[PDB]
């Protein structure tokens, strides 16, 4: 298809607050959101009912992210900790505890013994799943860290940072493999590895969005046209369908661009506030989305 | 706080 055509097809409410974070489980069954409410909801993917309310941080939550078998999911709080809960019975399995700010962001890798978090007090954590015990602190940024990501097998995490730069850690030994340098160094909001693993995808508050080639650490496709110059907001590669690339927008919009050509194919128009957060489905061709305060909901649609 | 300023 040389365009999608997405659809609304359900607003999901529940949140108290601005929503901060929307994931689909690995299994493509559930939608797992965060929100400055301090809550996380649980969602069905197809139906958009409503399942359960997980509850335990004592402050807002920025992100949250799911295990590769569905099961566990993992919260960062402004709270200073992260939270490792089982979905199914919706209690917390353990507090991770060591960042001395807010916790803004977090991944499992693909094995899910691990968890990465990036924090305002600069530092990207490494954790023991199992355990729950801090394993590495990487003195990652001079900035709060904005995104943290494991890349296609684990064995490789890219961070970003309001420091501007972008960093590539080596997991294994924590050490620093590459550093993406801008000489206006705008702010990296949001960065995150292809499905590939050879590339990179970051935002940067100067309403722009690029594609990197880390290891030859050169730009290759730069998507422009939305507003993003504020907050941190999550941008995604879908491939379930055609080659696109989702972002969420500061002018109340979900941009839709053609990878290749970086022309903007679709803006989904719905919401009523900053779209904070958009994710896509593994299989199917749907994308959540989900907007700050005046809105407070959450958003699927559907294509095809 | 990303929902934040």
């Amino acid at each position: 298809p040389v365009k999608p055509n997405y659809a609304l097809k359900f607003t999901l409410a529940g949140h108290t607050k601005a929503v901060s974070s929307v994931k689909f489980s690995p299994n493509g069954e559930w939608l797992a959101s965060s929100s400055a409410d301090k809550l996380i909801k649980i969602w069905g993917a197809y139906d958009g009912k409503f399942e359960k309310t997980i509850s335990g941080h004592k402050l807002g939550i920025s992100d949250v992210a799911w295990s590769s078998d569905s099961n566990l999911l993992v919260s960062a709080s402004d709270d200073k900790t992260l939270k490792i809960w089982d979905v199914s019975s919706g209690k917390c399995l353990k507090t991770l505890k060591g960042h001395s700010n807010y916790v803004f962001c977090c991944n499992f890798n693909p094995q899910s013994n691990l968890i990465v978090s990036g924090s305002f007090d600069e530092s990207v954590r490494i954790w023991d799943v199992k355990t729950g015990k801090c394993l590495k602190t990487l003195p990652a940024h001079s900035d709060p860290v904005s995104a943290v990501h494991f890349n296609r097998d684990g064995s490789l995490i890219v961070s970003s940072s309001y420091d501007g730069l972008c960093r590539i850690w080596d997991t294994a030994s924590g050490q620093c493999l590459k550093t993406l340098i801008d000489d206006d160094n705008p702010p990296v909001s949001f960065v995150k590895f292809s499905p590939n693993g050879k590339y990179i995808l970051a935002a940067t508050l100067d309403n722009t969005l690029k594609l990197w080639d880390y290891s030859k650490g050169k730009c290759l496709k730069t998507y422009t046209g939305h507003k993003n110059e504020k907050y941190c907001i999550f941008a995604n590669f879908s491939v379930t369908g055609g080659k696109w690339i989702v972002s969420g927008s500061e002018d109340n919009l979900v941009y839709i661009w053609n990878l290749q050509t970086k022309e903007i194919v679709q803006k989904l128009q719905g919401h009523t506030d900053v779209v904070i957060s958009t994710a896509c489905h593994p299989t199917e061709n749907i994308i959540a989305s989900a907007a700050l305060e005046n809105d407070k909901t959450i958003k699927l649609w559907k294509s095809d | 706080a990303r929902t934040k300023q």
